[PDB]
């Protein structure tokens, strides 16, 4: 907290994910709406972003995140699934990434900056 | 007493728009900065509309009305990695409109059931001169034709002849519905949303799948589910309006292939209603309280909720 620091989230989404504390109050939000797989998808994708690792952990990503039905199912739709599915590479997840981020940036992000607890924070 | 409101449905149906018009009825509307605030979500939507279209050319086998457009098309996704929130600049600007007046482009804007396109596109495109201007704030039609797709479960407070509105907004999208169970308990009403447009359309996360067929399933689903007995299930037969201007032009039997009526307004949208209301087998027991709705037109929301409050308030 600050509130230096946590005035800073609302001019940009970066600022936000980039923080310790941040990160967590707004995992912490997107918990509260269900929403959570895709900051934990995102943060997958960074750690994603060895071959027989990235090999490795593609697989664990797509059972978890991708597959039909699967747990932690994000919302992308089937032209970037499909282009995930067939495509173990380093910039494998970027456009799937991209769309999470979107989604996360579009629609929680703003609600999070109008709730109390980051207007108390602020 | 208190009301647990929950809007249900397939994506893009409309549910997030009812709750907009909520807002707009029940709470003192948008304020100017509110709207500031959507600026850069109108761009976004214009901007991808224009390059959908364009992606789309290609896969159709659809050429520019003028071969100078290639420059302007290639521009276009040049300037919209540049171009960024939340200006629109007079370069762009004139880049979309160009691309938008050709008769290519609008032969493929024309079959856009054959892709993705935003519902929304042609409101904005058509009106790209107003909102490309810097100091342009968006009003509230702009607002409630705006493009955000809703992930998770959000909930909304308000209040209405003495009645306290517990609202529950949720993703529509298949990978969404599993979240649904977490805001089952207790529920008054669930108004499913219908987009009536979406006839010959499929569905983003299939696209073997027609999203008309993927809502009566859905319903189906939901209306005959054992634990909204006691539940008020109303049906909003949405985008009446995009609805009658697109069957004049694409005939429903893409949807139901049986259909022999016309492909006007009223007998189009009496064969749809039929569709879901008979998939109710609790015929004998349970109401159907079916309205055909326009979600984007305050007056026409107003007055749908004004009903089905009525409604409520006389069940419980
Ligand atoms: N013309 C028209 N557009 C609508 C109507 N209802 C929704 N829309 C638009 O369709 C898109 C999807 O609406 P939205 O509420 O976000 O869908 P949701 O996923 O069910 O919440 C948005 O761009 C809305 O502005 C309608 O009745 N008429
Ligand atoms: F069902 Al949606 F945005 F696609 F709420
Ligand atoms: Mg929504």
């Amino acid at each position: 907290p600050s509130p230096e620091e946590a005035q800073l989230w609302s001019e940009a989404f970066d600022e936000l994910l980039a923080s310790k504390y941040g990160l967590a109050a707004f995992r912490a939000f997107l918990k509260s709406e269900f929403s959570e797989e895709n900051i934990e998808f995102w943060l997958a994708c960074e750690d994603f972003k060895s071959p027989q690792k990235l090999s490795s952990k593609a697989r664990k990503i797509y059972t978890d995140f991708i597959e039909k039905e699967a747990p932690k199912e994000i919302n992308i739709d089937f032209q970037t699934k499909t282009l995930i599915a067939q495509n173990a590479t380093s910039g494998c997840f970027t456009t799937a990434q991209k769309r999470v981020y979107s989604l996360m940036e579009n629609d929680s992000y703003p609600r999070f900056l109008k709730s109390e607890f980051y207007q108390d924070l602020c | 007493k208190e009301v647990k409101l929950l809007l249900l449905g397939a994506g893009e149906s409309g549910k997030s728009t009812i709750v907009k018009q909520m807002k707009i009825i029940h709470e003192d509307g948008y304020s100017e900065d509110e709207c500031k605030q959507y600026k850069v979500v109108v761009y976004s939507n214009t901007i991808q509309s224009i390059i959908a279209i364009i992606r789309a050319m290609g896969r159709l086998k659809i050429d520019f009305g003028e071969a100078a457009r290639a420059d302007d098309a290639r521009q276009l996704f040049v300037l919209a990695g540049s171009a960024e929130e939340g200006v629109m600049t007079p370069e762009l600007a004139g880049v979309i409109k160009r691309l938008w007046r050709d008769g290519g482009v609008q032969a493929c804007f024309s079959r856009s059931r054959e892709y993705q396109l935003n519902d929304s596109a042609s409101y904005y495109l058509n009106d790209l001169d107003r909102i490309s201007q810097s100091n342009y704030i968006p009003t509230q039609q702009d607002v409630l034709r705006t493009r955000v797709k809703t992930t998770g479960i959000v909930e909304t407070h308000f209040t209405f002849k003495d009645l306290y509105f517990k609202m529950f907004d949720v993703g529509g999208q298949r990978s969404e519905r599993k979240k649904w169970i977490h805001c089952f308990e207790g529920v008054t009403a669930i108004i499913f949303c219908v987009a009536l447009s979406d006839y010959d359309l499929v569905l983003a996360e299939d696209e073997e799948m027609n999203r008309m067929h993927e809502s009566m399933k859905l319903f189906d689903s939901i209306c005959n589910n054992k634990w909204f007995t006691e539940t008020s299930i109303i049906l909003f037969l949405n985008k009446k309006d995009l609805f009658e201007e697109k069957i004049k032009r694409s005939p429903l039997t893409i949807c139901y292939p049986e259909y022999t009526g016309s492909n006007t307004y009223e007998e189009a949208a009496a064969y749809i209603q039929c569709q879901f209301e008979d998939l109710n087998r609790r015929k004998d027991t349970k109401e159907i309280y079916t309205h055909f709705t326009c979600a984007t037109d305050t007056k026409n929301v107003q007055f749908v909720f004004d009903a089905v409050t009525d409604v409520i308030i006389k069940n419980n």
